[PDB]
């Protein structure tokens, strides 16, 4: 049994210094293949906005402290890298993550029911 | 009966003061001695009196248009709450 | 008059037409329970405005036919026996006092069973 | 005196004389029952608690045999197993095969029991057949059908014990024994009800409830009763959008597994004469018309009369909940004015009792501690018919000790015995003063209880200087462990209002000519003044006097719908759970006040649930400790009862009449409600017809 | 159970900002004696205020929005109860179950 | 077990958009909760004990 392409080995990272080297080593990786990104899904954005989503997804989970937690979303980051990368996922898909669309004051959700 | 007539802006008097404890026995005293001399003074004044464990002492004065202004209690002398009641006016 | 056709009656004050599409049944004209909805609001739909209301299903209204059975008046006993007149075919077997001076019907059925000494006063 | 027994070989130890089956259960071994409940009388009529006694040759029912030091009890043998079997049986050989057409189907314990401790096979096949049992009519909200019926007399003993009603017991013998009042009559209780409950089969059901629902189909939520000031727990069922029944849910403190027939059948009202969208009146005639529109029309109309300080007055209603009083309270402080109260039609502008102190309007025994009791005055209440669970607690106490009740005021059918003295203030005068006041003195756990119907009354300040006077110059009844003043009131929101001090104690305030009127569910307002040229303001749930005469009507939520804050007589504070939802297009009370706030250019501060709690706390503190009574202390329980004490006051010598004339209309919900018409055609407006006029 | 766990569960963001949940034991019905449901400790989430329940016009059928509506979960002690409902960062309330007050049950106190 | 039976999310095709998308979860009919029917009575009781005798820990004998 030989893995897929751009597989990679499960392991738990006990160092929180080298835990900072493999994100910033799969936050490249998700900047280059952003061309290749556009073309296989076909999508109407320029490269340069997935660039920007990309980034934005990434500073989200800036200030996660606990090493455990880190591990967890790591490897969750480099399966979704997986599944971009080898075409696994449907057009439409990728289509709606960056068709991801001030709040309504209090009687504006007053007036048509709120939740 | 000296400044204990509270004028027109002061609508509301609530004392919040633990049922237990030390710090609420110098208001305990101070209430349960001047109210009637208060409301004698006030006798159309609401000065609603609510207790809870654990609670630090405190009053809260319900000024015109609903403007509420609260002061801490905590500490302080029998005197001192008199004199605090006065300068709300 | 509309009256009679959205409001639960123990009777009908007139005489069913088995024409008349507005009925609850082609044999009952008002419907026989409170929460009941009426067959003529409930045609008043946008999905009949191009639909025919004769081909739509309508069964016979039970609660007619079931006072069309005459009372079961049993002799030297006032207990009776149901259980459906099929047997395991029916309904569980329950047995039904009869000392009250009324008939009583059955609790699946609906046949109402009485003593016959009760027949005179039943009758009136 | 705790004996150490033991069951199945664990070690048990519970107070001398206690049954078997108690210690069984404190030893965490189940055995089954039907004739045996907590709440009533010992009986051994049914045989299913059969137990073996280690040295013994007869099997003891484990309800009624005590317990005693060294005991051992075996409750799981073959022998023990053979009589659950054969007990099963016999219940079971004349039972009517009724499963599918009866409404305990679900929750039956005869069915459950028979599964778990009888035989999977019936051996009768006899030609003769089951008994049969005529049905016995006891009016609309009982519905009988006596042969399911497995002769366990707990209704028998909760009717004559609990209720106190005698006039349902079991005639004949042997076979032919039938449950019920052998003449055709009703039963007149307003705790018949709960005889449903108790009833392990479906023999009694509910009339109203019958076959329209089974219990696993139901949503069951647990929240508080608002339709008296107990607050009596209750476990609401609902079947999606639509509450189907009420059930009582256990609390000593306060209801006790019982409910009164008005809490569990008005329910039936919510689905009758609701508000569900905003009107406007044109005239003579009512309107629909948007959120939008509504609110806009109540600012445009508070610009066309211009109301000054005391000109906008705001009344809430009986079953108002806390966070809208605040919220109302707030809106009308931010407009500069003070003229709020209840529809009550108290006499003195500032209730007699006040608002400065929680426990000169407040039930300060709580009602756990009438269980201690030795004495109790009644001063112008009617406990019967204005706390019906608090009622019978009085009576569970009268019956198992000396306790002794005397009533100053109307007098009314009791289900204990009442030594009545008079019906006027002379009277209480000359009581606690004279033999009757000796005893509360001497009196270990005296208890006074003022009904909320006093108030009401022309001679109000002096029932309270009486008492108060009373109350300070003797020493037994307030002491830093007990304190024996009590009001009982019979509004779920007057406790919670005065707490937020929602009352005008300046008479000259209340007498102001109002030209704004912010109806908050208000309804008794035949005696409350309301101008011909005022603008009128209803916010409810239920279409009633105070939406007639209203111009804009506000829909709200009801009790079951919203996330609700309410405060009993004793001061214990209670939030409701919702269940469903508002119907149409109805909105929760207090988010009305602060939508409108909004379009009067008084934005209140609160936009969450949590941000309006956060505001309870700043009003009172105790108004965010759910389930916990704060209890006044001893020095300023003092201060607040001389506060009462008011020389050179006058005694009119006025009847202390009661408050409540119809039982089963006490409010929108009850009056809405089809089957409180169909009580009172039946029972009757004080539950004393014994005749059903309207049952053939 | 200091780590925010539900930064990896999936779950979507309502859970915590939106929606409360409630440890509760269930209470003994008052229709049966039995007391087995009651050994047990449950969490369940509050209603949505609008669009818990609404009535399809085609059948009649109870429509709904809230997800969570039909899920109940079950724990054998209050403190793992909540040690969960921590770890999944919700906002809950505790409701405290009721006691029954113990009192001595004899047939002598039938006529004493 | 925290997770609900349903999910969170549903799919449809948009016109507009010419393709599948995932929407919020709606039911026509709301999952109807009949677990709650479950017996307040305990069906099962102890069991009996099928331990071999080869391996219960040894009760001593009596006293002399
Ligand atoms: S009482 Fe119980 S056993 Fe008897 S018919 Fe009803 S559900 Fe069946
Ligand atoms: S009617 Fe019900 S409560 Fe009364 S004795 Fe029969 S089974 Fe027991
Ligand atoms: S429970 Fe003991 S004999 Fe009925
Ligand atoms: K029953
Ligand atoms: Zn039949």
């Amino acid at each position: 049994t030989n893995p897929t392409a751009f597989a990679q080995t499960t392991r738990y990272v006990k160092d929180s210094t080298e835990m900072r080297t493999l994100v910033l080593n799969l936050y490249r990786r998700y900047l280059r293949h952003s061309r290749g990104f556009v073309n296989n899904y076909n999508l109407d954005i320029p490269a340069s906005q997935v660039r920007t989503k990309i980034r934005q997804e990434f500073e989200r989970q800036r200030f996660v402290k606990d090493l455990p937690l880190k591990n967890v979303l790591y490897m969750k980051a480099q399966m979704e890298f997986q599944e971009l990368v080898n075409f696994w996922k449907q057009q439409c898909h990728v289509m709606q993550y960056f068709e991801s669309i001030k709040g309504d004051s209090f009687v504006q959700k007053f007036l048509k029911g709120a939740q | 009966s000296s400044k204990f007539v509270f004028p027109k802006v002061v609508k509301e008097l609530r004392f919040f003061l633990s049922q237990t404890g030390e710090a609420s026995v110098p208001l305990r005293s101070f209430l349960t001695k001047t109210y009637p001399a208060i409301k004698k003074a006030n006798p159309t004044l609401p000065i609603l009196i609510r207790e809870a464990y654990g609670i630090p002492p405190s009053v809260t004065a319900r000024l015109e248009k609903g403007h509420e202004v609260k002061t801490n209690l905590e500490g302080f002398s029998a005197d001192q709450i008199a004199k605090t009641l006065q300068s709300i006016a | 008059s509309t009256k009679e056709l959205t409001t639960a009656r123990i009777k009908d004050i007139s005489k069913p037409d088995e024409n008349n599409l507005q009925q609850q049944a082609p044999n009952r004209i008002s419907p026989w329970s409170k929460s009941q909805k009426p067959r003529a609001e409930a045609q008043d739909n946008v999905r009949f405005a191009v639909k025919d209301l004769a081909k739509q299903p309508r069964p016979y209204a039970a609660i007619d036919l079931i006072y069309k059975q005459p009372i079961r008046y049993i002799e030297h006993d006032n207990v009776a026996v149901c259980d459906g007149n099929g047997g395991a075919q029916g309904h569980p077997k329950v047995y039904i006092n009869l000392d009250q001076n009324k008939a009583i019907p059955c609790g699946y059925c609906g046949l109402r069973f009485a003593q016959a000494a009760f027949k005179e006063d039943i009758e009136s | 005196k705790e004996v150490e027994l033991t069951v199945d070989g664990v070690k048990v130890s519970i107070e001398a004389g206690s049954s078997i089956i108690q210690a069984a259960e404190k030893a965490g071994v189940t055995i089954p029952r039907y004739c045996y409940h907590e709440k009533l009388a010992v009986a051994g009529n049914c045989r299913m608690c059969l137990v073996e006694i280690e040295r013994s040759p007869k099997l003891a029912a484990s309800c009624a045999m005590p317990v005693q030091n060294g005991m051992s009890v075996l409750t799981n043998t073959p022998k023990i197993k053979k009589a659950r079997e054969g007990v099963t049986e016999m219940l079971l050989e004349n039972h009517p095969l009724d499963c599918p057409v009866c409404d305990q189907g679900g929750e039956c314990d005869l069915q459950e029991q028979s599964l778990r401790y009888g035989s999977d096979r019936g051996r009768f096949h006899e030609i003769v057949g089951k008994r049969a049992v005529e049905n016995k009519a006891i009016g609309p909200l009982i519905k009988t059908s006596m042969n399911r019926c497995i002769h366990c007399t707990r209704c028998v003993r909760f009717l004559n014990d609990v209720a106190g009603a005698p006039e349902f017991g079991t005639a004949g013998r042997g076979n032919d024994m039938q449950i019920g009042t052998y003449v055709e009559r009703n039963v007149n209780s307003e705790l018949s009800a709960n005889v449903i409950d108790l009833c392990p089969v479906g023999a009694l059901t509910s009339k109203p409830y019958a076959f329209r629902a089974r219990p696993w189909e139901l949503k069951r939520t647990e929240t508080i009763d608002v339709h008296d000031a107990l607050g009596s727990n209750v476990r609401v069922d609902t079947r999606g959008i639509e509450v189907m029944r009420v059930l009582p849910r256990l609390n000593d403190e306060i209801n006790e597994e019982w409910i009164s027939d008005k809490t569990r059948f008005a329910c039936d009202g919510l689905k009758t004469q609701r508000l569900t969208k905003p009107l406007i009146r044109q005239g003579n005639t009512f309107v629909d018309a948007t959120w939008e529109e509504a609110l806009a029309t109540i600012a445009e109309g508070f610009q066309k009369v211009q109301p000054k300080e005391n000109e906008i007055k705001a009344i809430v209603g009986s079953l108002t909940d806390l966070e809208s009083i605040v919220a109302l309270k707030d809106l009308v402080n931010k407009l500069g004015s003070e003229n709020v109260s209840t529809d009550g039609d108290a006499t003195t502008v500032p209730p007699a009792h006040g608002a400065d102190f929680r426990s000169n309007y407040i039930f300060n025994s709580t009602i756990d501690n009438i269980e201690e009791a030795d004495q109790i005055l009644l001063v112008g209440t009617n406990p019967r018919h204005e706390a019906a669970v608090l009622n019978a607690r009085i009576r569970k106490v009268w019956l198992r000790s000396d306790l002794e009740v005397h009533h100053v005021g109307e007098e009314f059918d009791s289900t204990f015995e009442l030594n009545h003295l008079g019906s006027d203030v002379n009277a209480l005068a000359k009581a606690l003063t004279g033999e009757v006041g000796k005893k509360l003195s001497e009196a270990s756990k005296p208890l006074i209880i003022i009904g909320s119907g006093v108030t009401e009354t022309q001679d109000a300040e002096a029932v309270y200087a009486t008492v108060a006077k009373f109350v300070t110059s003797n020493a037994n009844i307030v002491t830093p462990e007990w304190n024996g003043f009590n009001l009982l009131h019979r509004e779920a929101s007057r406790v919670g209002a005065l707490d937020v001090g929602f009352t005008t104690q300046s008479p000259e305030v209340a007498n102001t000519k109002a030209k704004f009127i912010y109806l908050l569910g208000a309804d008794e307002i035949v005696n409350k003044d309301i101008p011909k040229d005022a603008f009128v303001v209803y916010q409810g749930h239920h279409g009633d006097l105070g939406a007639s005469f209203a111009d804009v009507i506000l829909p709200g939520s009801a009790y079951t719908e919203k996330t609700a804050t309410y405060v009993n007589t004793e001061g214990r504070v209670q939030s409701t759970r919702a269940a469903t939802n508002p119907p149409g297009v109805a909105r929760e009370d207090w988010m009305i006040i602060r939508a409108l706030s909004e379009y009067l250019g008084a934005t209140l501060p609160y936009d969450n649930l949590y941000e309006m709690r956060s505001r309870l706390a700043d009003v009172a503190p105790h108004l965010l400790r759910h389930e916990v009574v704060e209890p006044v202390s001893e020095g300023i329980a003092k201060v607040g009862f001389q506060s009462l004490v008011k020389p050179g006051i006058q005694s009119k010598g006025v009847l202390l009449k009661n408050p409540i004339e119809n039982f089963y209309f006490t409010d929108v919900i009850s009056k809405s409600s089809p089957t409180m018409a169909k009580c009172v055609g039946s029972f009757g407006s004080k539950i004393e017809k014994i005749k059903d006029e309207k049952a053939n | 159970t200091d780590l925010a766990k539900e930064l990896v569960s999936g779950a979507p963001k309502e859970l915590i900002t939106e929606r409360v949940a409630r440890i509760y034991q269930e209470a003994k019905a008052a229709t049966q004696s039995g007391q087995h449901n009651t050994e047990t400790w449950k969490i369940d989430w509050d209603i949505l205020n609008k669009g818990n329940r609404w009535e399809n016009d085609l059948m009649g059928y109870q429509s709904s929005s809230d997800y969570m509506q039909g899920t109940i979960l079950k724990f054998d002690t209050r403190e793992g109860a909540i040690r969960f409902a921590k770890g999944q960062g919700w906002d809950y309330y505790i409701q405290e179950p009721k006691v029954r007050r113990f009192v001595k049950k004899d047939y002598s106190a039938n006529f004493y | 077990k925290d997770f609900p039976t349903t999910g969170y999310t549903e799919v449809r095709y948009d016109a507009e958009k010419r393709r599948v998308v995932y929407e919020p979860l709606e039911l026509t009919q709301a999952w109807r909760n009949f677990t709650v029917g479950s017996s307040v009575w305990e069906q099962v009781g102890d069991g009996k004990d099928f331990t071999p005798e080869s391996f219960k820990l040894p009760t001593p004998a009596p006293d002399p």
